[PDB]
Formats: C-alpha cells, structure tokens, sequence
C-alpha cells in the first residue's frame, strides 16, 4: 500500500507540515502544498501540509513531534498518507490550554500566543489536535475540542477563533511537548545517530529481537564531559522508542545506607525488568563505581559487585538496555567495561560551532530573540562551550534583557512576548561565561579549506592520495592489496601553512582533526606522562576517519638541545600507538616539524610518518590566497591590490603575511579610535555623521609594510632546500626502463 | 564457556561461582556461598566448580583492603586446601594474568596448573567466526578468511560482536522493506558489505596484548641466505625435532642467536619463518617496548615476557632491536656509563635463568652490533652471531614476489629483470617500490573512475581501465626508488664480518 510510510524526524520545525521525498509526492499525486490526513495508531488523524525535500527517503516521512504526537506514533513507525481535499475553511474553532503548560502564566493568551500562530498561515486543524506555540520564552500546547466544520478545518482570517479559561487537565494518552525528544538535543548529532542504531531494534521491536536470537547492546557507555546533556539523550532515546526510562542516580545511590544503597539498585533493575523493554540510565557512574583504588570502603565495593552482578543478569532479563554515563572510559572500574557489560561506547564529547548553533537554537527556541541576534556568531564565539554552558549562556542573556527591563518598568504575556534578547545581551552573557571544557581537546572537522592556502597543489595530491582515496575508495586498495601510508611528516619553514595543510585535508574529507601542539608533548615529556599519548590515540579512534596533527615533534628534540640519542619516551610513546594502530581504523597522523634533521629516525621508517613532504615558503599565488583569507572578516577597501601585496612579499612566510595584515588592522582600529576621540572632543568643545574609516585602505597597508619582517632567513630556506635535494638525489634509478 | 564445554562433555557437575556475585553478598554471606558451593561440588562429585573472576574474590594481598576480604580470601584458600577430602572435584578459575590474584592461590594443592587462553590466530579466529556463524544464513560472497585476517586483535567476544552486528545491519538492511517469518530469515543473509561495516565499527579488546602465533611467512617469502636457513634450522629445528641426537652427543642446545645487518633486510623475515618452519610460536619484542621499559624502568616486565615465551613452547622469543637502548643513550660515544643498562640486564637474568629444555629460542636484532652490550653475545646467551647482508638477485626476486602476492599484477612486469636491476636494494627498499608502484596503480584508477562517472554526467548514454598494476606503472614507481643502506654501511657491515671472521684462524688443523 503506497499510503504506508515511515516516520522520521523533521527539519522543518512548522507544526503542520509533513516532508516528503522528491520522488514520493508525484507517486501518491500531491502538489507540495496540498492538505493531507495522516492515519495513525488509535484511530488518530491529523492534517498537515505536505513539503518537499531531497534528504528524505522514498518511503520516509518528516514529521515534527507535536504531528507525531497527536497521531499517537514514534520514529520508525508505519502511517497511512492520503489527500485530504475536502478541507474546506472553518468558522469557529474551540482552542483551549493545557493546565500543565500555563501553570504560571497569565495574559489573554490570544494576540500573544494564538493570533501569530494561524495568522497568514492556513494550518490545518484537526479536532482533538495538540497544537505547540512557542513564544515569549514558554511553549504553550493548545488542544482543539471544537471545530466548526469537524472533524478537520484550515484557519483563515475569517474565523472566531473562539477561546475561554479553565485549562483542560492533560488526559491519560497524552505524551506533553515538554518531554524530551531528539529535537531537544544538539551537538551530538553523529553520536546520537550511533545510540539510535544501537538501541532503537532491541528496544521498538522487543519480541522480534527475542525470537531473532542475536547478542542485543547490554551496556551503553557514554562518555565527555559534563554538561553534554547525556541524561538527556538517554531520556530522549527512551521517550522516542517508547521504552521505559529509570534514571539510577550515583550520588543518591551512594548516599543512603550500606545496604540500602544494594536495595535501590536491585529495586531499579526490577522495575526495568517489569517494564520492559526499559533503559536504565545510571547518571554518574565513577561515584557508584570508581576505579578500585579509589573505593576504599568495603561498602563501596561491595555496591561496584552488586552492580556488576546485575549487569551480568541482565542476560535474562527482557530487552533492558543500561546506559551508563561518565567523564573518560578509565574513570570507572575497568570490571564494568567487560563484555555482557558497558560494552558498547559512545563519546559524546563537546560540541563544535555547528553543534554550539544547534544547541543555542534549541535552547533558545522558545526566546523571542530580536532580529539583531544571530546565533552563528554566537556558536563560533562560543568555543569551550558544552550545551549546558550554552543553556546558561542562553538563560543570562535573558535575564539581562529581563533586568533591563524592569528598569524600564503573574505576568502579562504580551510583555514577556515584547522582552527580545539582542546581540549586546549576548555578548555580555558571553563576556561572564567561564566555559567548563576550555581544557577538552577539540575533535571537529575544521573549516579551512585548500582555498585558504592557494598553491601546494603537488602537495595537496599527496595529501588527497594518502587521506581521502582510503576513506573514499577502500574497494581499490583491497582489489590491488595495498597497505594505506600510517601517515606523513611536513617539514619546513615554520608558519608555511603546515597546520592549515592538515587541517584543510581533513575538511576535504570531513574527517575529525586533532591537533596535538608542541607544548602538549612537552607537558608530557617533562611530567613523566607519557602514558596520556595512549589517551590521545584512544580519542582519534574514537572520532575516525580522523587526521591526528602533531604541530611540533621536534619540540621535545629541541628541549633536549637538538648527549643520549634521538629516542625519548613521549616520541616513543607515539611510535608504540602508531604501531598498535589498526589500518581499518581511518586515523591518519600528519607530523610537522621546522627541524627535520633533530627528528627521531624511528619515525620515518615505513608503517610510520613514512613519507616526507617539504612545505616550503608560499609561492606569488599562495601568498594571495593567504592575503585574501587573512582578510576575510576585515573590511578592505577595494582599492587595495592584494595581487601587488603578494608579488612585493617575496620569501615571506604564512605569518609574515598574517602579521602584515594584522598590523594594517590594527592601524585602521587606531585611526577609527583617534578620529572618534577627536570628533567627540570637537563635539565638547563645539555641541553646533559618518565612519571616518569604515575599511582598511591602501595607506594602511602600506604603513604596515614598513614594519614587515621576513621571518624566515635565506639560509634557513638554504637549508630546508638543502635537506629536499639530499632527499631527491637519493632518488635515482630514474632512467630504468623495462625490456 | 571452556570450563563449561569440559564439564558437559566429560558428564562432570558444573557449579559457576561468579566473584562479582560473591563480593555482593553481606559479609559471612559470602563465605556460606562458597562454602555452599564446594559442598555441592563435593555431592555432584565429580565437578567442576568453575570460579569467574577470581581477581574479584582474591586479588593480590594489597589490593584486599578490608578485613571480609582477606577472610573471603582466606576462605577460599581453606576450601581449595580441603579438597583433598573432597572426592574427584577441579577447580577452574578464570583470570586476566597470573599475577592479578593472590599468589598464595597459586601454591601445591591449590591453583597450580595452569593455561594461557591467550588471544586466537588467524586460524582461531576463522573457527570462532565458523562456530558463531554456523545458524547464520551467509550469502556466497562472505569468505570467513578474509575476515579472521583482518580481526586483529579480537579475542572471540569481539568476534562474537562482529557477527552480531553484521547480521543487526542485514536485518537493518532488510527490515524497513518488511511471531516473526522464518522464511525471511532464511532469505535473510550476510554479505562482505556487513562484515566490512562491522570491522570498521568494531572495536577490538586486545590490541595491547603480546601477540604469540605461530607466523604465516615461509622460507619462499625471503629467497636465498641459505646459510642462514641452514644456521637456523640447526639452531631451532634440530633440539626441537631431534631431542634424541642432542641428549646422544650430550650437547646443550644453544639458547639464542643474534642477527645483525643492514636495516630492513629480513632479521624479521627470517625469525618468523624459522618460527614457522618449526611451527613454534613466535613473539615480537619491537625497539620501542624495550624503550618503554627502560624510560618506564619497567624491567620487571622483561621476567613477564619470558614467562610468556616459556608459558607458549616452543618458541622464537625476537628482539626486533637489541640496541635500541645502547642507541637511546648515544650508542657510538653513548653517555659516561657502560653498555650495560637495566632493560638488557633483566634480559641476560632471563636468559640465564631459562630451563634448555623448554625449547624458547632467543633472536636478537640489531643493526649496531657494534654497540650491543657484549655480555650478551657470551656463552650460554647470544652467542651465534648472524650476519644478514641486503638480498641478493635471488632474494630481491622473491621478495618482490611476496610483496607483490595480494596485486593483481600484469604478467608482462619481469620482476626478474626488475629485481636485477636493484642491486643494493633492502627488502624495505623493495617494499616501497611495490607500495609506489600500487600507489600509481590505484591513483590511475581512480582518476578513470572520475573521468568516466564525469563523461556519464555529460552524456546520459563497463570495463576496468587498469585492472592490473603494469609495466609503466613500476617504471614509474622506480624513479621514487631509493637505497636506503649506502655502500659506507654495507662497508661497516661487512667490515665488523670480517674482523669476526678474521679471528677464526686455526683452519689449518689436521690430527696426526
């Protein structure tokens, strides 16, 4: 039956619209904007308009929660779709509150919540339809007892719109917006997919796994740091597949009495026994179940054995999946990460400037933002952030914009709808922000791109065939049976683009990037801690296909003097992970060096940083790419010749130009300060207007080149040369032929 | 599922004490579950009581805290000590390391033999993923080899894993189509397309873990250096193979040997194949674990290693690079110590202390002979010294042929002629010529793929271009081609040989 589709999760966040795949509509005779009576579980109909789109699949259909609600389904279910044209328009509709989401508001609730909801937009309503306004910053559901024309209407201008008090209590079957969904988490996007490929078989079909007979995921181990909203995946995860959710809290676990703590989670593992399937989310795991040497009691480690002994029992126990959440995998006994146990794992990690936007639109959803604001800027300002820095972030600038205004002037909604936070509230609650996960090692796709960096092209091939061709094309190195290179060692003059080169082929690909920085390898070189080179390795198998940098390898070579050898225990630390390092895994280690001759042999040796690639200074075309890059978010006047800049900036390095630009930056902040001192000052002395320099010009520029130093010498270029063509003339045999 | 394996197939009683599930009880209630236990053995007679987790009842002394641990620990001593009464009851216990739970579990009457499972083969793995497999419905394009190659690293749960989530991603693959139909079922099938994914997405437990396998390489994969085969076989096969002829003679077999030469040459090579040959196991210690070591001052963990090669004989115990800490400390002027150093130190207390008759054999690697400690190349240690110069003409043609054994490759390449074209090339230089020469091939590949899929996307309106790596394409490769030993090492190399070899006077010796 074409009218059978499935449910998926919507891009659009309109109430009542419901997107198809392109090649979907034309098979079932829709005009993408036709109105059409979804079927679904009780007998439950809802109308809703009928989109476009390219992501969707043939058989899927985007529907929002409200729509997926009110027809009584969850993601992957099955829903009868057919047009509704008789939809005719409406004259009375009998809209009324919810209790529980107007429990403290107070307002007409109509001109603020349902006037611009309906208002030049012809929703249609169903009858008994639960319908979300989200304004001022609450969410208010709005349920449809009566309509006109029942049981479906499109509201027009024309139309009552009638509405009275006393909020309806929220009935039996009633799953209330304000329970988590997919759509309220962001920032784990990747890894929330990975949890819902886990969880969503064993969990929306329970009996089908059981008679398939196969090992369901028993222990889910979410990791990162606090903050991340993990509790919130898990009860989203459990709300969405309709599975029983029971959150087993460390801290109150370990904080009744010896016993009674054993009684508690044997009393959760029963519940989510009985109401199967269920997830049990056990929040903070290291306080119940820390590494045991940080248990001492015998207490406490008999609550770690008694958990460990569930977990163990979960094999006869119905379709009961355990997340578990913590800060690292080592934080917690290694006892519980043994199979039938937390065996699977996830790393939600922080959250990059893509995931920081999808966070701040969430949380800042139901805000009425003022059109001053975007959140972009926002999220790429926002580094360090996890999602609840971002959510406190959020609830500061709303205070600050409630703080202003009660200086200006249980509360009227129209007001609170009028309160909009701008781009100054923002910033301030950015400026008092203190991110939790400053420290966290960032693992994203980066956002250079080759263009960034013009020229190299050579380079760039090498880059492309050694990182992109084994995560594009794996078919071709199995059929001609060929090991793909560990990874690549740059050398060259220092800040020649080196780490824009890695970085701008780890977008290529949009694999992860990690960049470890020479003053990471000393810290572990100098503190003994060598070990943690293990952990970095760890999280670039965790975010594969990745390109783990290493800025500075010489950095510990040079610490040394550049009288024992080249070997040291963090360089040797690295070499035991490369080595350890499966080639199935993605994970490609791009070294850079300013000091290739002090560099470790052992390194380059094959299954290692095998090939060499001279980075040297950038050449006429490179130099203005750099130019341009640098500056891109500066306002230039169009009268400047970066092309002349470039040809004049011969053996320049990368920074040379960045030091350039910047310093003609600065000049132009400068004179736009002085020019406002003076202005004002003349203001003062003359009360009785324009940028006096709304762009860098060319005098600027010109001014900034007087103090413009080449960084790299003639004889260091000599000398990087020096090394390439000792590598080259090595490379003779070029005249062999075959007979 | 051993324990369990050999208690049902032998009739015994199976009684599974849990050390998780007796650490959670109240204390004294665990000593009533034990003490229940092994009188419910004692019944069953004969049992097996099968103690999971033993580390979790009885750890080492020091990390036993509480005073209910160590009397839960003491109790368990008493039990296993009163066995003797207990009539035809074995005690099995799982463990991660022999040295995880308390040594006093180890003595005479208690836990004394023991096994190492260890980490499967290749040829394990296949018959893991045969035996998890086996109600799988797999589609003919899976060949189970392939896999357990690439399972590196997977201990059978991991394995287990995999098969699981290969067929969670068919029945993914074909559920959306669709108390359930066993039909579909037995439609329903696995291909290399599931295996692949789940490879990528498994994580494998026991990458750490010291590899112990008998090696795959063969004398065919490294021609020529018959001598050296020769040596070798003396020197390995002949105590294992003829104990007889040794005790006969009353000649003590020798403990070790060590190979020095030009880096990349095969020292790897040939240890692994005399390991295979004899089909004894072999084990790898690279130059970084001895750095470890020796930065760590972990020594200690030398004993471990030996135990390991004694725990698996006969065995080729290989040091990849004997003089990696001699390097480490400068090497040719070194520091103001000595040669000897605490990581090769705790080597030669092995090596002394190694029973002959467990049949480990010791190769060691080194291409600095020069700085090698020579209290390692005396008697009863070391003592053979190997030189493995770069192939010959017959070498490097076979070593082009096992490099060039997993390419489709044109049959108009003459590696013959090839291989006579790279004198003074090292396997290693060898290797990068086949690895340039694939890296040509598959970037013509691909560069065709993308210039057919481009012509499709203009013209609406299939054959591989380069299905075979071609003679244009080592042409090619060979201008990258370097040797990476120059004729100065060759000369210190042959030099060192030949001061050996100038002491072996004496050759003109007749008796009367």
């Amino acid at each position: 039956r074409p009218n059978r589709l499935i449910v998926d999760e919507a891009i659009n966040e309109d109430n009542s619209v419901v997107s198809l795949s392109q090649p979907k509509m034309d098979e079932l005779q829709l005009f993408r904007g036709d109105t059409v009576l979804l079927k679904g579980k009780k007998r439950r109909e809802a109308v809703c308009i009928v989109l476009s789109d390219d992501t969707c699949s043939d058989e899927k259909i985007r529907m929002n929660r409200v729509v997926r609600n009110n027809l009584r389904v969850r993601l992957g279910d099955v829903i009868s779709i057919q047009p509704c044209p008789d939809v005719k328009y409406g004259k009375r509709i009998h809209v009324l509150p919810i209790d529980d989401t107007v429990e403290g508001i107070t307002g007409n609730l109509f001109e603020v919540y349902l006037k611009p909801y309906f208002l030049e937009a012809y929703r249609p309503i169903r009858k008994g339809d639960i319908f979300l306004v989200r304004g001022g910053m609450r969410a208010v559901e709005f349920k449809v007892v009566e309509t006109d024309p029942s049981p479906y209407c499109i509201v027009a201008p024309d139309t009552v719109i009638h509405c009275e008090g006393e909020p309806i209590k929220r009935e039996d079957e009633e799953e209330s917006l304000n329970e988590v969904g997919y759509d309220d988490i962001g920032g784990c996007r990747k890894q929330l997919a990975q949890i819902k490929e886990m969880v969503e078989l064993p969990l929306r079909h329970p009996a089908l796994f059981k008679a398939i007979g196969v090992k369901p995921p028993r222990g889910i181990l979410l990791y990162g740091p606090p903050g991340t909203g993990k509790t919130l995946i898990a009860r989203a995860v459990a709300n969405e597949t309709g599975a029983f959710f029971f959150l087993i809290n460390g801290p109150e676990i370990m904080s009744k009495l010896a016993g009674e703590s054993e009684s508690n989670l044997r009393k959760a593992f029963e519940e989510a026994e009985k109401n199967a399937p269920a997830i049990i989310f056990i929040d903070e795991l290291d306080a119940i179940a820390p590494k045991r040497e940080k248990t001492h009691g015998e207490v406490e480690r008999r609550i770690v054995s008694q958990l460990l002994t569930l977990m163990d029992g979960l094999k006869q126990r119905a379709h009961v999946i355990v997340m578990a959440a913590t800060n690292r995998p080592n934080s917690i006994d290694p006892a519980l990460r043994r199979f039938g146990r937390f065996d699977r794992e996830v790393d939600i990690g922080i959250p990059d400037a893509t995931g920081r936007l999808e966070i701040l639109q969430i949380h800042t959803k139901n805000m009425k933002l003022a059109d001053d604001v975007d959140l972009e800027q926002v999220a790429n300002e926002t580094h360090g952030h996890v999602g609840a820095d971002l959510a406190a972030l959020c609830s500061e600038a709303a205070l600050q914009a409630i703080r202003k205004k009660m200086d200006l002037i249980t509360i009227d909604a129209e007001v609170m709808n009028s309160l909009a936070v701008t781009m100054d509230d923002f910033r301030w609650a950015l400026s008092q922000s203190n991110p939790s996960a400053l420290r966290e090692t960032v693992v994203e796709v980066p956002q250079v791109t080759w263009e960034d960096i013009g020229g190299l092209e050579d380079v760039k091939r090498e880059l492309q065939e050694l990182v992109q061709y084994p995560v594009e094309h794996p078919d071709k190195f199995l059929k001609f049976g060929m090991t793909p290179s560990k990874g690549v060692l740059f050398y060259g003059p220092p800040g020649c683009g080196k780490t824009l080169l890695a970085k701008a082929i780890a977008n290529e690909c949009q694999a992860n990037f990690i960049s470890i920085k020479g003053p990471e390898l000393l810290t572990m070189w100098f503190g003994e801690s060598e070990a943690n080179v293990r952990e970095i390795f760890d999280k670039a198998r965790q975010a594969a296909p990745c390109v783990l940098f290493f800025d500075e390898l010489d950095s510990i070579a040079k610490a040394r003097g550049g009288g024992g050898g080249a070997a040291d225990r963090v360089i040797n630390q690295i070499l035991t992970e490369m080595d350890g390092m499966s080639t199935k895994k993605n994970v490609f280690i791009i070294g850079a060096t300013n000091r290739p001759d002090i560099i470790d042999p052992a390194i380059l040796r094959p299954g290692r940083l095998d090939q060499l690639i001279y980075i040297p200074l950038p050449d006429e075309k490179s130099r203005v790419a750099i130019l341009k890059a640098n500056l891109r978010k500066s306002p230039v006047a169009k009268d400047v010749d970066l092309e002349f800049l470039a040809k004049m900036t011969n053996g320049f390095s990368g920074a040379d130009l960045t030091e350039i630009c910047q310093r003609a930056c600065k000049l132009a902040i400068r004179e736009s300060i002085e020019s406002e001192i003076r202005r004002e000052r003349e203001r003062q002395t003359n009360p009785s207007e324009d940028d006096p320099v709304p762009e860098i010009r060319r005098d600027h520029f010109e001014e900034a080149m007087r103090f413009a130093r080449r960084s790299v010498s003639d004889n260091d270029i000599r000398k990087y040369e020096m090394f390439a063509q000792t590598l080259q003339q090595s490379r003779g045999f070029g005249s062999f032929r075959f007979p | 599922l051993i324990a369990r394996a050999v208690a049902n197939e032998t009739g015994a009683f199976f009684f599974l004490i849990n050390g998780p599930e007796i650490m959670s009880k109240l204390a004294g209630e665990s000593e009533s579950n034990l003490r229940k236990a092994f009188e419910e053995a004692e019944k069953n007679a004969p049992a097996i009581i099968f103690i999971d987790e033993l580390d979790a009842i009885a750890p080492k002394r020091e990390k036993t805290h509480g005073e209910v641990e160590r009397r839960i620990v003491s109790q368990l001593l008493t039990l296993m000590d009163g066995l003797k009464q207990r009539a035809h009851v074995i005690v099995m216990a799982a463990t991660n390391r022999p040295n995880s739970i308390d040594p006093a579990l180890r003595r005479f009457g208690r836990f004394d033999r023991e096994v190492d499972i260890g980490i499967p083969d290749a040829t394990g793995r296949l018959e893991i993923l045969q035996i998890h497999t086996k109600n799988m419905k797999l589609a003919d394009d899976v060949d189970l080899e392939q896999v357990a190659n690439e399972t590196h690293g997977h201990v059978g749960a991991d394995l287990a894993a995999l098969c699981s989530e290969a067929a969670l991603q068919a029945i993914r693959k074909k559920m959306d189509l669709i108390t359930i139909d066993a039909e579909v079922m037995n439609s329903l099938a696995v291909t290399m397309d599931d295996f692949r994914w789940a490879l990528s997405q498994s994580n494998p437990s026991a990458l750490r873990e010291t590899v112990v396998e008998v090696p795959q390489v063969t004398w065919e994969d490294i021609g020529g250096l018959e001598d050296v085969k020769r040596e070798l076989q003396e020197l390995v096969q002949y105590p294992v193979e003829h104990p007889d002829k040794f005790l006969k003679f009353g000649m003590t077999p020798s403990k070790g040997v060590l190979f020095y030469g030009p880096p990349g040459c095969g020292k790897t090579l040939l240890a692994k194949a005399i390991a295979n040959e004899c089909q004894a196991n072999f084990i790898s210690i690279k130059g970084p674990e001895l750095l470890t070591m020796w930065f760590g001052e972990s020594e200690a963990n030398v004993r471990e290693i030996f135990d390991k090669a004694r725990q698996a004989a006969p065995c080729v115990l290989f040091f990849d690079e004997l003089d990696s800490i001699a390097k480490a400390r400068g090497g040719n002027i070194g520091d103001g110590g000595g040669a000897a150093d605490r990581v090769i130190n705790q080597i030669l207390t092995e090596m002394d202390g190694m029973s002959t008759k467990k049949n480990v054999f010791i190769i060691g690697a080194t291409n600095r002979p020069d700085i090698i400690d020579p209290a390692i190349l005396r008697p009863g240690r070391l003592d053979q010294l190997i030189y493995i110069p770069l192939p010959d003409e017959k070498s490097r043609v076979a070593i082009l042929k096992a490099n060039l054994r997993k390419s489709p490759v044109a049959k108009d390449v003459d590696l013959e002629f090839l291989a006579k074209m790279t004198n003074g090339f090292s396997g290693a230089d060898l290797t990068e010529i086949c690895q340039r020469a694939c890296k040509l091939a598959i970037r013509e590949s691909i560069e065709s793929e993308i210039r057919r899929e481009r012509e499709r996307q203009t013209n609406p309106s299939e054959d591989d271009p380069v299905p075979e790596i071609r003679r244009d394409h080592f042409e090619e490769a060979m201008r990258f081609a370097r040797r990476s030993v120059s004729d100065n090492d060759i000369r210190k190399y042959e030099m060192f040989a030949q001061t050996l070899q100038q002491s072996r006077g004496f050759g003109s010796f007749r008796f009367p």
